[PDB]
């Protein structure tokens, strides 16, 4: 008799167990996330980020 | 030991010079003002905006040009500055064709809009827009689940950063009656927000306070 049909959106957050992938062929998965401040960094001040 | 001094190549970039330190120290103590610098130090940001004839971040508002939740996603790039407060709420009001900037807003007395020239958005239509917007303040981060019933309402994660990257090296001093001094500077690049010697005050206060745990 009746059908409705309800629209979501969810904004999907990157966690820990995250599979992700390069361009040249190293699949893998994510393992933790590190705050910046225990990060490598160079002698200019750019953090590394992966 | 002796205060720091201060030199401005850049207004939006200081450094700070600490001399003289003992051998082993500099090396320790500018690691920990980075990591203090770096973790958690209070600022200001943005917090949920009330719009007015918009009723969720996914529709199609007329006159402005080509996104909703992409102006929300820009907005946060903006620095707050406010004096003895933790609560404002600020409304902008533009008509007419031309750009939106981060100047064009009306401020309060102690609110003071730093970098101002950022682009926002575009009106290519003659309509009026109203975005309702509050400002908290805070420590570390916090995203928008972790902080919380109108449907008018829109959350955004709220990311206050007042320093962005912070960089340190030792070099060789020049004192007489010795043989060797730890001379070093600290590069800090600050988002506009706060000056680098009250940063580097806040930072030692911060530590001074995490370090009364002993004593």
């Amino acid at each position: 008799l009746k059908m409705v049909k309800v629209f979501l959106a969810v904004k999907r957050r990157i966690q820990p167990g995250d599979k992700m992938a390069g361009r040249h062929g190293n699949k893998g998965v994510v393992s933790n996330v590190v705050p910046v401040e225990d990060m490598p960094y160079m002698a200019t001040g750019e953090s590394v980020d992966i | 030991p002796r205060g720091p001094q201060i030199e401005r190549l850049t207004d939006n970039r200081a450094k700070v010079v600490i001399e003289p330190l003992e051998r082993g120290y500099g090396h320790t103590l500018g690691n920990a003002l980075r990591r203090v610098l770096l973790s958690s130090i209070p600022g200001f940001a943005i917090t949920e905006v009330e719009i007015d004839g918009v009723l969720h971040e996914y529709t199609t508002v007329e006159g402005l040009q080509e996104d909703v939740l992409d102006v929300l996603l820009n907005l946060k790039d903006v620095a707050i500055r406010m004096h003895s407060g933790d609560s404002a709420t600020l409304s902008l009001s533009k008509q007419g064709p031309g750009t939106v900037t981060a100047a064009d807003i009306r401020t309060d007395h102690n609110v003071e809009i730093i970098n101002g020239d950022h682009v926002i958005c575009h009106l290519t239509k003659d309509t009026a827009l109203n975005m309702r917007l509050k400002i908290e303040r805070g420590f570390g981060y916090q995203p928008a689940a972790a902080r919380r019933r109108t449907i008018g309402r829109l959350m955004l994660d709220a990311s206050f950063s007042p320093v962005r990257r912070v960089a340190y090296a030792v070099e060789a001093a020049r004192v007489e009656q010795r043989t060797d001094l730890d001379k070093l500077v600290i590069d800090i690049e600050t988002n506009g927000t706060i000056d680098a010697e009250e940063a580097v005050r806040t930072a030692a206060d911060i530590l001074s306070d995490q370090l009364s745990v002993f004593g």
